[PDB]
């Protein structure tokens, strides 16, 4: 009935033995930002809907003649089965038209002559970049998907035969959707055409690209998704710039944008995962530029090495050890130093996990985009599908081992970080609150005093708004004896007690404070920066650059899970569409986790034996991704069907090799040593059996797969018992 | 051995029934607190009322989970001990059997 | 090259033949002699333990403050002699274990009825009973070569300074051994060899040495083995993890190989579980070390 | 106050999360109770069996023992159970929470209503997604590989023992199990 009693109950519950575990005007800006976010949530939904579309016309009983007894009978079934599927296409067309119109309207609004040299927040520019990336990915999904057109036009033949489209508006909308689907690169073309009509949009694209380049250069990102989004936005913006009116090459000579940095970034990193199993080639946006023909010499990224993951394992391993060692030592109230240490440790761990995930995704995408051939790889047969050469024969044993090791390290670090969820959350939130309060209550005092003293009302208003939005007065009100408010210098003084509690600021408050604070430092803004001294602006930039990751760290669990996403290693919709009905679904030997596990088992590598289980939860990750993001039942059904046989094969092979190794070791133990020495001297040495670490797998009783707990030990015991009985019978 | 059946068919089902009753009552209480906050003249009263309700429910859930968990642990301990006891009697039986076989051979 | 091959005298077949020739009396005599040697080694170790009592006493209370432990470790004298003696004790204990398992295998088919009766009696003996009858039961079981948790011969040897003072020395011995573990990382001979499943300087027997010595000492002094072994594990984990941050190749030549000592200790120790190791030492480091020592 | 309205909404959401936690505990506890109750049934049954066996064994008589040399192999031989678990990822094994998480997800299109109008009679939905495709293609490939692999490789007790060997010879040994298929391939790679 009281808070103290409830806390006590929780402690009591935790105290149980659990052995055998393992073996202003900113309001308008906020509203527009919210609207953009809402639009984005819908665009992502439409993109995921498009990605997971399968040809629905294949199952139709195609009619060869025009006088079939049931020709009229199947059209109603086709109509009633494809009506909702065409409703989705109509909704997608309406949504994309509305999104294009809204983006053009916002661009026009922010491109006005008087509004050109005003102040605009960086978040809005990032949102516009997200919008252009969404448009690009939607156009790519529309282009790649060749089954949507067939399904829609089959429904068209089904509806027109029944004469159910007699309504003129129905005919008009059907024609509009048909022509929308027929055209190639329709979304990009329409947006581009609507862009030239506006004058000066190149400047908005330019400052967006500059912001993205600055963010990428300073590593102003946490999750690999943002790292790839920055490059995708840069490329798409560069593509949009080149046209009839605006030329990047002439713009570059004006130093408005930097092309060398983008070229180097593309050269270092060439491919990123656009969506699902599809990857985007960054240099394509440049090679397809309007004026690329006469300026190809300017770009080295387009012309053509460093994706080999086997040569980067030393740094990965060393980093992993150093971090694990640092974290192990942090397994009643503490000082701010400990909380800051925990905060920085959590940030470093998240950054390292993101770096590893980015490396893995980049190498996977590069391998996908660069399939091998029998000329290069001798093992590859003459006949093979695109996915075969792309994945199965495109990896070496060392490369597979490196990938498995990286994945296992990522998952181990993830679980270790999750074990310390509460401590990390408390430390991060306490540090954030202390920093925010100390800043807003001490650092802004001197600047405020200066502003009041020199009658700077513009600065005074925003400073007071900042100090009123977040500051929490322990006394319940702003102090009245503060000399800064009166403008006269403080004595000698005036100690103020800042309270301390563990809570992060609300998203709205943090965004509002950041937007106000980085408005004072704005060069473009009569510049407000010109009305402030040096030390105050330096401290303001330091605080602004430090507070970037507050939102990400507050949602520590979501950020941690996002930085370790590996669900994109199983989906094969793109390659399935590239088959056009020949392959309904790829066999077992094409899913990367299965190839890794089978290679590890067959090669019988002692070092990699302990990673076989770590290389098996990719199925769980993919199932979670499908059930939470894609929300498609058939994907989960196929994953479960594949796992049902993958686990059986793995168990059988593991038991067989374990029994063989144990029998060989037993036989070698009893062999006479003098005979072995004599044979070695004579030149007939009997090779000893290499050691192995099967005991770790033998002591495993918690193998988790799709919510199922499997007792591997029981199956291994049954298999070894059968083998022993067979051996005894054979001996008899 | 009697306490095994007691703890099996009188404690665990009681905890289950209690936990399902808790889920239904908790949904009802969230709806009730939301309603009280907007059809009450004194918002602070509903807030305190809401705070009290949230504090309570947590304690009840924790207590039920603790009791249930304790019961499960005790049941497992009882079962393991009985299994161990059975293993001793079975070993004695096997010793008697092979002794009889050796006697027959002699 | 020596004049004899140890593999032609310590093999299972050779050990089985030696046990058959000797019998329980001969095996008991050999075990008694080995326990005499181990008792001499422990008596020599106690001198080094007592001569550094002051630093060790402060070390136990400062495990959470590395700043003072770094300076304290520099004042310790003869940090390698203790490791060498513990390695010798571990080698002797491993030889005893080989002899005992050979004897158990030999007797398993010669007198099956008596062996089965002894196994049944020992297995179902309540541990709550006082050590007075448990020692006799363990002695009877070990006479046939059974794997008793507590070695009665070792207890008798080590039983043969006030009572409170002898307990403090025993407690400080574990702390002294724990802090000296990282010193092995700088030894070039501490390289783990997969073909041997152990280190080249026999430092892998340190686990058995520590476990047996702690058990005997803390059952002689009516101490708590579990608690004392848990203290040893915490101190050893902290010392090893501090090494992980360091980058000097010379001092960390075989750090990964040394990291496996905790895993071996937990595996072969009947009083420690993997849960305790995980709470103070992540298993990912051990997995990475196992990967590295194989290539 | 808008802030006061927010806190009330947060408290309601917290109560909902408490209910979700209640269901995350209840399902686990129910599953544990079910499995432990089955274990208790097994233990009680084997306890009855053990006491019956003990009361039977405490009556044996060495003089009663009679050995028949002729019946030594005429006797059926005893074999221990050799049951092996398989198909561990079937629908029946799906936990309830995953059941709610899945049944709420989008269902596949009703392509199964077109089967009557198909000349071959093949299931319409199988043209959309075929979970059994993995199994059938893998089995076909394994059989084809095995078929290629074989080509690539290429007194009265006296009466009793005679009868035993005759029975063993005549009574020799007599599929959609992956283990059987693999055992066939490796045995074929051998002769």
């Amino acid at each position: 009935v009281t808070l103290e009693d409830a806390l006590s109950n929780v402690d009591l519950l935790e105290e149980l033995p659990l052995p055998d575990q393992q073996p202003a005007r900113y309001i308008e800006q906020a509203t527009v930002h919210s609207s953009m976010n809402e639009m984005l949530e819908e665009g992502q939904e439409y993109a995921v809907m498009l990605y997971t579309w399968r040809s629905c016309s294949r199952a139709i009983p195609q009619v060869k003649c025009n006088e079939q007894p049931n020709r009229v009978e199947i059209y109603e079934k086709t109509v009633e089965v494809l009506e909702p599927e065409v409703t989705k296409l109509m909704n997608f067309m309406y949504f994309q038209r509305n999104a294009i119109e809204r983006f053009c309207g916002e661009v026009r609004r922010l491109c006005h002559a008087e509004r050109r040299k005003d102040f605009v927040s960086e978040a809005y520019l990032i949102t516009l970049g997200k919008f252009i990336n969404m448009f690009a990915v939607l156009d790519e999904l529309k282009n790649m998907k060749c089954s949507v057109k067939n399904d829609h036009s089959a429904y068209k033949r089904a509806a027109q035969f029944l004469r159910k489209m007699a309504d003129p508006q129905s005919i008009q909308e059907s024609q509009n959707l048909s022509m929308f689907l027929a055209n190639h690169n329709k979304i990009t073309q329409s947006l581009q055409q609507q862009l030239e009509v506006i004058s000066g949009y190149e400047e908005l694209l330019a400052d967006i690209v500059n912001l993205c380049v600055d963010y990428y250069e300073n590593r102003m990102y946490l999750t690999p998704s943002e790292k790839h989004m920055l490059l995708k936005v840069m490329g798409f913006g560069l593509y949009l710039m080149d046209g009839s009116v605006s030329n990047i090459y002439k713009l570059d000579a004006k130093k408005r944008i930097n092309l060398s940095k983008i070229d180097k970034y593309f050269k270092q990193l060439q491919v990123v995962p656009l969506f699902g199993d599809m990857q985007i080639e960054l240099a394509r946006y440049i090679k397809t530029s309007a004026h690329y023909e006469e300026n190809k010499s300017r770009w080295t990224c387009t012309s053509s090495p460093q994706y080999n993951i086997c040569e980067q394992m030393i740094q990965i391993r060393e980093d992993h050890m150093r971090f694990i060692s640092e974290l192990a030592r942090y397994s009643a109230q503490k000082t701010d130093a400990e909380y800051r240490k925990l905060f920085d440790l959590a940030l470093q761990g998240l950054q390292l996990l993101s770096q590893w995930s980015a490396h893995v995704m980049e190498v996977y995408s590069w391998k996908l985009v660069h399939p091998t051939d029998k000329y290069s790889n001798k093992d590859c047969p003459d006949s093979a599908e695109e996915y075969e050469r792309a994945t199965r024969y495109n990896y070496t044993s060392e490369e597979k081992f490196a990938l498995v090791e990286v994945i296992a390290m990522i998952k181990g670090l993830q679980v270790l970080m999750g074990r310390m969820e509460s401590v990390f959350n408390h430390a991060i939130r306490h540090t954030v609150y202390a920093a925010l309060q100390d800043f807003s209550q001490v650092t802004l005092r001197e600047p405020l005093r200066q502003a009041i003293k020199k009658k700077k009302n513009v600065i005074q208003s925003v400073l007071q708004a900042i100090r009123k939005t977040v500051c929490d007065w322990e006394t319940g009100h702003e102090p009245f004896n503060d000399p800064a408010l009166r403008g006269e210098k403080d004595p000698k003084g005036f100690d103020i007690k800042v309270p301390r509690r563990a809570v992060g600021p609300s998203s709205t408050q943090l965004y509002m404070v950041r937007t106000m604070l980085e408005s004072l430092i704005a060069d473009k803004s009569k510049t407000l920066r010109s009305s402030l001294e040096g030390p105050t602006i330096l401290d303001i930039e330091k605080f602004h650059r430090e507070s970037f990751f507050y939102t990400h760290l507050i949602n520590f669990s979501e950020t941690l899970q996002q930085c370790c996403d590996l669900s994109q290693l199983w989906f094969r919709e793109f390659f399935l569409e590239l088959t056009m009905g020949r392959r309904i679904q790829f066999p077992i030997e094409m899913s990367m986790p299965w190839i890794l596990t089978d290679h590890i088992l067959e090669t019988k590598e002692a070092s990699m034996m302990e990673y076989v289980l770590y290389s098996l939860d990719l199925y769980n990750d993919s199932a979670h991704y499908a059930l939470t993001r894609f929300n498609k039942q058939f994907l989960y059904d196929e994953i479960e069907a594949e796992v049902n046989l993958c686990f059986d094969q793995f168990v059988y092979k593991l038991a067989d090799q374990i029994f063989a190794y144990y029998k060989v070791m037993a036989g070698s133990l009893l062999l006479d040593k003098r005979l072995r020495s004599e044979c070695k001297n004579q030149g007939a040495t009997i090779h000893l059996p290499p050691s192995n670490r099967y005991e770790t797998l033998l002591k495993q009783r918690h193998v988790q797969l799709l919510g199922r707990s499997i007792d591997l030990n029981r199956l291994i015991t049954q298999r070894v018992s059968a083998a022993m009985y067979k051996s005894l019978e054979l001996a008899i | 051995m009697a306490e095994l059946q007691m703890l099996l068919e009188e404690e665990i089902p009681g905890g289950r029934r209690a936990l399902f009753d808790s889920y239904t009552n908790l949904e009802r209480v969230a709806d009730y607190c939301e309603n009280n906050y907007i059809q009450s003249a004194d918002k602070q009263r509903a807030l305190e009322e809401t705070k009290a309700y949230t504090t309570q429910s947590l304690a009840s859930v924790a207590y039920l989970i603790n009791t249930l968990a304790n019961n499960v642990l005790q049941m497992l301990d009882i079962q393991a001990s009985q299994l161990r006891r059975m293993e001793s009697s079975i070993n004695h039986i096997s010793q008697t059997v092979d002794i009889h076989k050796e006697k027959v051979a002699r | 090259e020596l004049t004899f091959n140890a593999e032609e005298y310590s093999d299972i077949s050779e050990m089985r033949s030696l046990s058959e020739l000797l019998g329980p009396y001969g095996m008991k005599f050999l075990s008694e002699s080995l326990m005499w040697h181990i008792s001499s080694q422990v008596a020599e170790l106690k001198k080094l333990v007592v001569e550094n009592v002051d630093v060790l006493t402060q070390m136990r209370t400062s495990f959470d403050k590395p700043d003072q432990m770094a300076a304290l470790f520099k004042r310790l004298s003869s940090v390698d002699s203790v490791l060498k003696r513990m390695t010798i004790i571990g080698v002797i204990l491993s030889f005893r274990s080989l002899a005992q398992e050979a004897l158990r295998d030999v007797l398993s088919y010669h007198i099956p009825f008596l062996v089965s009766s002894i196994e049944d009696f020992k297995d179902h003996i309540p541990r709550e009973t006082d050590m007075k009858v448990a020692m006799n039961v363990y002695e009877l079981s070990s006479a046939a070569g059974l794997p008793c948790e507590i070695d009665p011969a070792l207890v008798v040897a080590l039983s043969s300074i006030s009572p409170e003072e002898e307990y403090k020395i025993a407690c400080l011995l574990m702390v002294f051994v724990a802090v000296s573990l990282p010193t092995l990382a700088s030894n070039v001979m501490s390289q783990y060899s997969p073909a041997i499943e152990g280190h080249c300087n026999n430092i892998h027997c340190l686990a058995k040495a520590i476990n047996q010595i702690a058990a005997a000492l803390f059952t002689i002094h009516k101490g708590s083995i579990e608690d004392r072994l848990k203290e040893f594990l915490a101190l050893a984990s902290s010392s090893l993890l501090k090494i992980g941050q360091e980058t000097d190749k010379t001092t960390t030549r075989n750090r990964e190989s040394v990291y496996l000592l905790l895993d071996m200790i937990v595996q072969e120790s009947p009083f420690l579980t993997m849960d305790l190791l995980e709470s103070c030492f992540p298993y990912v480091l051990l997995r990475n070390a196992y990967h590295a020592v194989y290539k | 106050n808008e802030l006061e309205c927010v806190t009330n909404i947060s408290l309601a959401n917290i109560i909902r999360q408490l209910s979700s936690l209640s269901k995350y505990a209840e399902d686990i506890f129910g599953e544990l109770f079910n499995e432990a109750h089955s274990f208790s049934f097994r233990v009680n049954s084997l306890q009855e069996r053990v006491d019956r066996l003990s009361v039977s064994v405490t009556q044996l008589d060495p003089k009663e023992e009679e050995l028949s040399l002729q019946d030594i192999t005429m006797r059926k031989a005893f074999r221990s159970s050799t049951i092996q678990d398989q198909q561990l990822f079937d629908r029946k094994t799906l936990p309830i929470p995953l059941q709610e998480t899945y049944d709420v997800c989008e269902q596949p299109p009703p392509l199964n209503i077109l089967t009557p109008y198909r000349d071959d009679g093949k299931e319409g939905l199988k043209f959309y997604t075929n979970p059994s495709y993995f199994f059938d293609l893998w089995k076909e490939k394994m059989l084809q590989d095995t078929e290629d692999k074989r080509k690539e490789k290429r007194s009265v007790l006296l009466e009793a023992i005679r009868k035993g060997i005759q029975l063993r010879k005549v009574e020799e040994q007599r599929e959609n199990d992956v283990a059987t298929i693999l055992s066939r391939r490796i045995a074929v790679e051998y002769s």
